[PDB]
RNA sequence: GCGGCCCCCUGGACGAAGACUGACGCUCAGGUGCGAAAGCGUGGGGAGCAAACAGGAUUAGAUACCCUGGUAGUCCACGCCGUAAACGAUGUCGACUUGGAGGUUGUGCCCUUGAGGCGUGGCUUCCGGAGCUAACGCGUUAAGUCGACCGCCUGGGGAGUACGGCCGCAAGGUUAAAACUCAAAUGAAUUGACGGGGGCCCGCACAAGCGGUGGAGCAUGUGGUUUAAUUCGAUGCAACGCG
RNA sequence: AAAAUGGUAA
RNA sequence: CGCGGGGUGGAGCAGCCUGGUAGCUCGUCGGGCUCAUAACCCGAAGGUCGUCGGUUCAAAUCCGGCCCCCGCAACCA
RNA sequence: GGGUGAUUAGCUCAGGGGAGAGCACCUCCCUCACAAGGAGGGGGUCGGCGGUUCGAUCCCGUCAUCACCCACCA
RNA sequence: UUGAGCCUUGAUGUGUAGGAUAGGUGGGAGGCUUUGAAGUGUGGACGCCAGUCUGCAUGGAGCCGACCUUGAAAUACCACC
């Protein structure tokens, strides 16, 4: 629907889940996906395998907007990152761009308290 | 970081990232470290680093 | 296995159709020694098999063998401190062993007359794919499916 | 103790050459000043973090470690507090005593005839000679050889505690005992043993398998109980079909 | 993930 | 003195309208695990239901006495 | 008494030609033990009665029950 | 701008015996056709994926239809919807 044709993929990669967002190019959401929502809840959605999995999802749900081109932004460590890319790639998408939006401050607020595990 | 890849490509090119930031700074910004334990911290690191 | 990796003992074919592959399924079958015992009960099934479902002695077993034989399973690794169940490929010759294995235990467990019975009984539901070897296989596939993750 | 950039005010150090004063120096009880963080008072500010506190877990319990929140505080102005493993656990000043490799910052000469060649200062890091040291180690930045002055020590516990004085809004700081009690307390290093330290290797140790015991009946030994006696010994693995 | 303790003298 | 509420395994508590078969934590017992003990695992045993008398074929349970305990009220002079 | 709505597995709820979910119970592995996970087996006249087409958890009226609003309330 | 709508017209309609995307009932044994039928794409939607209601376009003079079936038989045309 609306046949935007091009977009943008934002990968929202942490230690504990990543996100799948695609939206256009003005920033509006067409269809998202994470790896805890495609089941595998728990210790096995922080996984590269989670990863893709959850990037297949969002692939499909924006096969009606008739996507062909995207750039992908990658935010975050994680043990996805990489995986989704490639999944992007493989459901038949052309990839455009690659960048990396990881917020990083010029050390301006405290961080969190060690952990004493 | 920023790669703007050309038609010819099979490889992701992410080599950027090793070079840059990429995961040291976000593995150490994550947790307080209170000043003297990177004073001490860099002073073992090169400590270390003689032969 | 700590240090001396090992060889391999060989086996002498069947008499009746001279396959290793059913010597060693008799040799499965055995208990307490009685290769003979054994011999006679596998000879019955297999020609109560051959008969059933026409096609011969060693096709139609092996037809049996092929919808049990397990592809994937999964194998308790440990590295992190954590237990995870990761899914591993199986050798060739422990695919069959394992189905051999499958075979007879759901045999044993058969409620029929006779051991022959049993087993005739067993392995022409695995030609048709719907024994309980079968669903030993399709558990075993299943679980290793589900750890996918792991790798 | 001090890290973005810019401006204003301001202290000290070092180098070149020359001139100048002419011992004007060193140390310093009492005294005066400065003095991290936490804390206190008055008035502001408050994103993040986070004592106290609340809830969820873990656990035998868990007033904790972990998770979700969260107040003082952390920030600013002024005032107080005066303590830290405030450590180089090494008072200040001066003189003398083999070397090597670096860092940083000045300066003289020589073709700079690139990032060179020959000198001469300041600060700073590592390794080592003699010497010293209980040893560890220090070693021209001495813990070496000497001189001047100051501070401090005299077995462990009691105790940096009590009382008194001084200081402080408070929290407390500083000065600082005795009775009583013990025969030790302590430093460095050596050999082992141990570690929920590291590395390497082995074993039916695990993994891969097969068959069992623990349930039934009986044989046999032991414990217990009983008995006139139920003879004595063996007691984790390494006693219990054992003498 | 959890994992506490070991009577006197010799 | 008057009015309410209670008494159930060794301890603390459920079972009351629902009179027709006492349950749940900790304890106790036996066996496991351990060099041994805790913790942990498995399997058992534990009950005039305060007492006495009634109506019911049948009473922890419904009624009426007695004992013990707890909580209220006891004012105007 | 009138109106508005409802009754579906042991529980919480969906749905003119198909009773669906999630939680419960037993097994399977899994785990030191668990735990936490994944896999199978079930377990309902879809409240009854009656009513059209071939039936029709779907449609209609009556019962038994629940919820609300209102009448009633002398 | 958006719905509630409101009053008109076009479509709307799979178990199953079958040509099957049988909506019930009837007038009902004939129609529209240059107020364009046939051979082809087009797009919203859907689906137990049968292709359909649907816009136009090269196109230019035809077949349905009872028939085999089903519990049901022609959306042949019309109408109560
Ligand atoms: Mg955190
Ligand atoms: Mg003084
Ligand atoms: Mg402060
Ligand atoms: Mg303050
Ligand atoms: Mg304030
Ligand atoms: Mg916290
Ligand atoms: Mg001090
Ligand atoms: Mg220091
Ligand atoms: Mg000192
Ligand atoms: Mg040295
Ligand atoms: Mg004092
Ligand atoms: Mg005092
Ligand atoms: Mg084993
Ligand atoms: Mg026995
Ligand atoms: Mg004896
Ligand atoms: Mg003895
Ligand atoms: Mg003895
Ligand atoms: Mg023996």
């Amino acid at each position: 629907r609306k046949q935007v044709s091009d977009g943008v993929a934002h990968i929202h990669a942490s230690f504990n889940n990543t996100i799948v967002t695609i939206t256009d190019r003005q920033g509006n959401a067409l269809g998202w996906a994470t790896a805890g929502g495609s089941g595998f809840r728990g210790s096995r959605k922080s996984t590269p395998f989670a990863a893709q999995v959850a990037a297949e999802r969002c692939a499909d749900a924006v096969k009606e907007y008739g996507i062909k081109n995207l750039e992908v932004m990658v935010k975050g460590p994680g043990p996805g990152r990489e995986s989704t890319i490639r999944a992007l790639n493989a459901a038949g998408f052309r990839i455009t761009n690659i960048t990396d939006v990881t917020p990083i401050p010029h050390n301006g607020c405290r961080p969190p308290k060690k952990r004493r595990v | 970081i920023k790669v703007r890849e050309n038609e010819p490509f099979d490889v992701a090119l992410r080599r950027f990232k090793r070079s840059c930031e990429k995961a040291g700074v976000l593995a150490e910004v994550r947790r307080r470290e209170f000043y003297e334990k990177p004073t001490t911290e860099r002073k073992r690191a090169k400590a270390s680093a003689v032969k | 296995p700590r240090r001396r990796v090992i060889g391999q003992r060989k086996i002498l074919p069947d008499p009746k159709f001279g396959s290793e592959l059913l010597a060693k399924f008799v040799n499965i079958l055995m208990v307490d020694g009685k290769k003979s015992t054994a011999e006679s009960i596998v000879y019955s099934a297999l020609e109560t098999l051959a008969q059933r479902s026409g096609k011969s002695e060693l096709e139609a077993f092996e037809v049996a063998l092929e919808n049990v034989r397990p592809t994937v399973e999964v194998k308790s690794r440990r590295v992190g401190g954590s237990t995870y169940q990761v899914p591993v490929e199986v050798r060739p010759v422990r695919r069959n062993a394992l189905a051999m294995r499958w075979i007879v235990e759901a045999a044993r467990k058969r409620g029929d007359k006779s051991m022959a019975l049993r087993l005739a009984n067993e392995l022409s539901d695995a030609a048709e794919n719907k024994g309980t070897a079968v669903k030993k296989r399709e558990d075993v596939h299943r679980m290793a499916e589900a750890n996918k993750a792991f790798a």
